[PDB]
């Protein structure tokens, strides 16, 4: 359920609490920048509907919306650099047949990035896929697939492999991400014996910019 | 309340045992200790709790060496994995009977895991090519040390090499690399005191 | 005392593929690893390949990859090897034999009595 | 790949005199962990091999003090200060740094 | 655009702005009750992003949500009976080619209904329609159709009749709305000519609780 | 400031002209006044805005007739048509210089507008009837004064008869009520001391 | 619907002598509002009708004082104090309160 | 001085639409309906229909309702009628008359010199 919203300066923002509690009574909420300790921010009081701000933030800025019932949204205002970050919908835990109080269940956390977000362009990512090179199948009996990506500036990208239905999710090593000038690039790769080349493979890559808003699918040929 | 972790990146062969670290100040009388795993895709996930007026709790493979006088609780895994590569928080909760009581985190340690003690293995090289991209395929290699180079005459960009642990338990390098003649690349692997090059299995 | 012990013999028709085991008792069965090695009649040993039981770690000859599987029993505390495409020059004396953990001294501690797989 | 050579493969030797067996590689065997792997393995007709040397210089235990083991590099060579009747059979210098982990042509010893 | 909102109590509620002005400054909103005057409620300034409410109100209680440029959403928490009325979001006009200063730009208006919604059943319309009167078109020469509407709990509802496509607008006298125990009910009607009885006719009934989240369509016989 | 409409009401035929009253009290010195419409569909249109320091304006149909001194601006609407029954707000606002000044409202009146004088007319009585539901229809009466009356004997529910003007210029009514005898009921009208019944047509 | 029945239907008159004519309604002619219609037209032969009496008692300016209405109810008369030769021609009763409008049957005046 | 006046006098073939007109002048036309009656010929008049000029708003006997259609075009202060069908008894003397707002005395102030529509 991760996922990535950028937004420019002084624009508003929205966060996703994924959370699927029942009859919770307080709702935390988390920040964790980059090098940073995690630190609470605010937290949410849904007997009373009221947010309470940790001390030394100022008032107006956040807000708790709750469009229906067990569903909770924040909202920020004034977005600057620094509010970047991620954001963790968190919550305590009553009761147990041993009470241990044993946790506090946590989101599943979503990335915030704030730019200038005026001369953007589109940054959808870009794929130039590649084909196993047949000296490598002619003694290693393997093909090594390439899904390449290149040229998206929201840098959280997941990109699995499905061959031809989700059923078949195969481990496929990632490289890490490579900063492009302002935009990002990333590279995938699987390998696949002598009984997998007669299907075709799918690097499924989900990116909040992607184009028409859902997540693309690259076909490779057999 | 303040919790630092002294730790900033830690590396272990896989099977093995790894002990973070965790120095905090408090000042109630009865607080908890938790210790949270966050995963590349930013999950936080719930580890491990300790009572302070309890015993050295033990959950799994996580165990935790406290004592009321230290100050300091440090987390052992033993028989570490290979996804247990994460980013480790080590956290101080004040007394959960309310339910305002937040947790205060460290800045937090990394956790990698490499293969275990291998024997040298020679890795064979191999170049796959679409449009003027190119990309050097080095599989199957032990010692991490490796030098991939692209022989070329008109390398317009170049990448860093990724090296990663292959599920057979080694090491599997690409290099990509930005070249007007695609065709006129050679891919040489400066491995073990040995050269490979991408034309000796052609 | 460690001791590991294998069946004495065994005899298969050709073409058949066969199973040998390797019985270990006596020490901590998971901390070390597990060498296969064959040895031809009139020659030399020949390494077939190593198993790590905890993490089920297997690596094969290069010759003799897909040819010999390696698996392992931890409740048993047994490892076996699947023998694929039984042929006449597939007949030798089969060892099984225990090493360590390769940071602090490698060594073959103990061996088993073997098996003659003969065709 | 790794492949080791032995010298003399064969050694009809008299009790009371040392002798010594040396067997070289094609590649260094210093492993990058910062030790050299190099075993000597005596096997007698009808049983199974038993150990004698690993490390290269440290010795078995339960094994006679005679035998000692030497060499660096590429070139090894075990040593029997004095040669008795249990000494004989075959000897093979493992090498196990590089995976194929090959295993050596393998020595006889034999009497006058 | 006109529109309702139902909601229980203790819960929140959302209420769009209509207006699709453009590099407003500030934006109105006033509450028009039942038997009482128009009164403003808050007004936003989007300069500095921030709500300044009427002496005399809890703050906590409202906000104005900017999910994108140029649209804004009021927000509001603890619903109670008192909440009822209809909203309206509103703005000044600045400058004109005769300074005049005219008007003060009002929006499309959204009514709000708060209810205990516990005990609340299905209550979309339910439409039992009639058949015109053979003796009426034996003399008179004409069919008079008749849409009725029965059983829907939110009384702001929208009939018009549109004959078989949405061009064809026939003026259609409606009577007032009939409470009926806790619910509501309506009836409309149509007079059609000679030359109108050979088409079919659809009284397009919009509601908010209306099944599928769209307007209804009854089809009458020619 | 407050402002204060008296009428609660109003009702003039068409093509005629009607005034709906604004009293007010204020304490600036410059002001202005605001005239608004609700239609039923509750949608707020402007109508006019009289300037303080200026004469009595006229846009299109409305004209305001205000006196400085008056404090009471009252609203001229000439040739009524017959859309104009709505409701009608007088707002008061503060001077516009500044954009967050507010208009404060009155009550606000409601305006109808009858069809105009006219000769009487004999309606036309029918009746329709899908399942136990009936409908009583009237047509083409000027004379408001109407009784329909349904004549049956097992009524379960009534509902007060719909009375509205038609495009031809006069009224229409239908009554509607729940029978189990649906075949069963008649009409009748009693309008302009004269007798109607469904079954003189058929 | 609302029909007129004009009950002379002709009246040969001599000078001087006042005359009456009287016409009758099927229903009342007292409108809602608050007054009852009935229009004495006269219809010179050769021209078009001019009106003589509106509203029952009135009388259109321009007339002579001979022409009188009166009457109530559902039944009406016209008075002619005083016969002139200006007056022959034919005379109609008219009633609007009802839509329908109808015209009087007609009264022709004539001379001995 | 008020003052209407329409065409002397119209022959047309039987079957064919015809177009009636009556000039007013004189006065405010808006304020004062314009009816339409027939009279013909030894038989007394009868009311065709009445149309109000500021709201186009008209009423047409039962009897010849569909027959006679009323129009008034106000920029040139007309008012027309069209009739359709025409047949033998469709030939009458046609008049225009204006009337009052029907709240304070109903009349028919003045009258034009009509038409004798023959067919
Ligand atoms: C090199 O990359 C190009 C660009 O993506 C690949 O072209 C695609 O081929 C697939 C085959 O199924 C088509 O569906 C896509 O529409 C193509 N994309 C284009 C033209 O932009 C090409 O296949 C790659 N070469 C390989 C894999 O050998
Ligand atoms: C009386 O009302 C019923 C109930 O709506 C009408 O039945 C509908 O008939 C239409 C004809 O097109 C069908 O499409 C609907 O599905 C029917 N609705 C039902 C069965 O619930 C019936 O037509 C009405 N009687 C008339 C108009 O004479
Ligand atoms: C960024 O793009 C510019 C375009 O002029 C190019 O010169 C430069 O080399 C690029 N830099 C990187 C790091 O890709
Ligand atoms: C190491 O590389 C050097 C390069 O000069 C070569 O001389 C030497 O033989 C190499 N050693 C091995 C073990 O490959
Ligand atoms: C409301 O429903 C109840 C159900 O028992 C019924 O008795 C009553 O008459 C209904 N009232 C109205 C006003 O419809
Ligand atoms: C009015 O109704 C009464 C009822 O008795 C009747 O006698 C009288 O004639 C009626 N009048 C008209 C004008 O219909
Ligand atoms: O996509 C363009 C074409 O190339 C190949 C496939 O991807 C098909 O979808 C199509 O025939
Ligand atoms: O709706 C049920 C049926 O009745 C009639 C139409 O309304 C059709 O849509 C269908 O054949």
């Amino acid at each position: 359920g991760t996922k990535s919203v950028t937004r420019p300066t002084r624009s508003s923002a929205e966060i996703t609490c994924d959370l699927t509690v029942i009859n919770a009574f307080y709702i935390h909420w988390y920040l964790h920048q980059e090098g940073k300790a995690p630190q609470r921010l605010l937290y949410y009081d849904v007997s009373n509907s009221k947010d309470v701000l940790e001390s030394g933030l100022s008032p107006g800025k956040y807000y708790t919306h709750t469009p229906r019932r067990w569903s909770w949204i924040l909202i920020l205002r004034n977005l600057i650099e620094n509010d970047s970050g991620v954001y963790y919908c968190a919550t305590w835990d009553r009761g147990n047949p041993k009470t241990h109080y044993y946790k506090k269940l946590f989101g599943s956390g979503t990335t915030l990035v704030v730019t200038d977000k005026q001369l953007d362009a589109d940054v959808s990512p870009k794929p130039t896929i590649f084909l196993p090179s047949i000296a490598e199948t002619k003694l290693q009996k393997a093909g090594t697939y390439l899904c390449l990506l290149e040229k998206f500036f929201p840098d959280v990208i997941k990109i699995h492999w499905q061959e031809k239905k989700s059923n078949t999710i195969l481990g496929s090593q990632e490289g890490n991400t490579m900063k492009t000038n302002d935009t990002y690039m990333k590279f995938s790769w699987l390998t696949v014996p002598e009984k997998s080349l007669d299907k075709e493979h799918r690097c499924i890559v989900r990116h909040e910019n992607n184009k028409n808003g859902v997540d693309q699918e690259i076909i490779f040929p057999p | 309340q303040k919790v630092t972790q002294a730790q900033s990146s830690v590396s272990m062969p896989v099977r093995k045992a790894v002990t973070l670290n965790c120095l905090y100040e408090t000042s109630w009388w009865s607080y908890y200790i938790f210790w949270y795993k966050q995963l590349p895709s930013k999950e936080m996930i719930f580890l491990i709790r300790q009572g302070s007026d309890e015993q050295n709790a033990k959950s799994g493979r996580y165990s935790v060496n406290f004592k009321k006088a230290a100050k300091s609780v440090a987390l052992t895994i033993s028989a570490l994995q290979l996804e247990d590569s994460a980013k480790y928080f080590c956290a101080l909760g004040d007394p959960g009977g309310l339910n305002t009581d937040k947790l205060i985190f460290g800045k937090g340690t990394r956790v990698t895991v490499e293969p275990r003690s291998q024997p040298h293995t020679k890795p064979s090289v191999f170049v796959m090519k679409n449009g003027t991209n190119v990309a050097c395929l080095v599989k199957e290699f032990y010692p991490k040390d490796i030098r991939i180079n692209l022989v070329s005459s008109k390398k317009i960009t170049e990448f860093d090499p990724a090296i990663v642990i292959s599920p057979s338990g080694k090491y599997n390098a690409v290099k990509l690399g930005k070249y007007e003649d695609s065709n006129s690349v050679t891919c040489s692997v400066q491995h073990d005191n040995k050269t490979v090059h991408s034309t000796d299995f052609e | 005392q460690v001791q590991l012990q294998q069946p004495g013999a065994d005899l298969v028709r050709p073409g058949t593929s066969v199973k040998l085991s390797c019985k270990a008792s006596g020490y901590t069965f998971t901390s070390y690893w597990m060498h296969w090695v064959q040895q031809r009649p009139g020659q030399g040993l020949e390494w077939i390949g190593v198993i790590d039981p905890s993490d089920s770690y297997t690596n094969y000859n290069q010759k003799f990859k897909g040819k010999a599987t390696l698996t392992v029993d931890t409740s048993s505390s047994t490892a076996y090897m699947q023998l694929s495409s039984l042929t006449s020059e597939d007949s030798a004396v089969y060892y099984c034999a225990r090493s360590d953990d390769y940071d602090e001294g490698y060594f073959f501690d103990q061996w088993g009595q073997g098996t003659t797989l003969t065709v | 790949d790794v492949v080791m050579t032995q010298t003399p493969l064969t050694l009809s030797v008299t009790v009371g005199q040392p002798a010594s067996i040396s067997c070289k590689s094609s590649q260094s065997l210093l492993h990058s962990n910062g030790k050299t792997y190099l075993n000597w393995l005596l096997q007698r007709p009808g049983q199974s091999p038993k150990l004698l040397i690993y490390l290269v210089s440290k010795v078995e235990s339960g094994v006679p003090d005679r035998f000692s083991g030497s060499g660096s590099g590429t070139d090894f060579t075990l040593k029997i200060s004095r040669v008795e009747a249990e000494d004989l059979g075959l000897y093979y210098c493992l090498q196990v740094t590089h995976f194929p982990l090959t295993f050596g042509a393998g020595t006889k010893l034999e009497l006058k």
